[PDB]
């Protein structure tokens, strides 16, 4: 059996780590759930 | 058992020690993840017993004691922060601005963020804090690296 334990508060912080880039990519869902590129 | 707003870990004792299989957001009672963490299966709080309510594989979205209450979406302008909860380590705050999903469907927000696979399932935070979608669903581009979608599912 699966169980869950509190790891914190949904809160915007200020001062945060700012990591990533913003790529647009061409994507494919399927009936599985599975996002798959597409070129 | 307990029911307090907030950020959960999904936690298994079937394998090695106790692992993190993923995360999730309860919000009004309800207990909001990625289906394929859980895979439907119900779920332990404490002595209480989370049962699922709703649920939907393509989407990758499963909630639990009741529908689904997470209704706020990413402008397609704004940074955001993904509460990453990883295995083993403390909650952390990442800001980013998301990426495009171009789809046939829609366009859907996505964030290139690589966590270990066990952080599936944590939210995507406005400047708010409300919940505009959940990380552990994407893709992985020529560069090896992992890009996942902002997954968010309707309220009625
Ligand atoms: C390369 O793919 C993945 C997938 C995932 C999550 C995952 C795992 C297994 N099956 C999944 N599904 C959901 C949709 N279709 C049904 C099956 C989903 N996680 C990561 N990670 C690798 C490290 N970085 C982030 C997590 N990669």
């Amino acid at each position: 059996d699966m169980y869950i334990e509190r790891a914190g508060d949904i809160t915007w912080e200020k001062d945060a780590e700012v990591t990533g880039n913003s790529p647009r990519l061409d994507v494919a869902l399927d009936e599985s759930g599975d996002f798959s590129l597409v070129e | 058992g307990e029911t307090t707003d907030g950020v959960y870990r999904v936690m298994t004792r079937r394998l090695l020690g106790s692992t993190q299989v993923g995360v999730g957001v309860m919000q009004e009672g309800v207990f909001h993840t990625m289906w394929h963490v859980t895979k439907g299966a119900a779920l332990r709080s404490g002595e209480g017993r989370l049962d699922p309510y709703w649920g939907d594989v393509k989407q990758d979205l499963v909630s639990y004691c009741g529908p689904w209450k997470l209704d706020a979406a990413w402008d397609g302008l704004s940074e955001v922060q993904l509460l990453a909860v990883p295995p083993g380590e403390r909650a952390k705050n990442i800001q980013t601005l998301p990426g495009i999903f171009k789809t046939k469907d829609g366009d859907i927000g996505a964030v290139a963020l690589d966590y270990p696979a066990g952080t599936s399932g944590s939210p995507i935070l406005d400047k708010c804090g409300r919940v505009i979608g959940l990380y552990g669903n994407g893709v992985v581009i020529k560069n090896g690296s992992y890009v996942s979608a902002i997954t968010q599912g309707k309220r009625e």
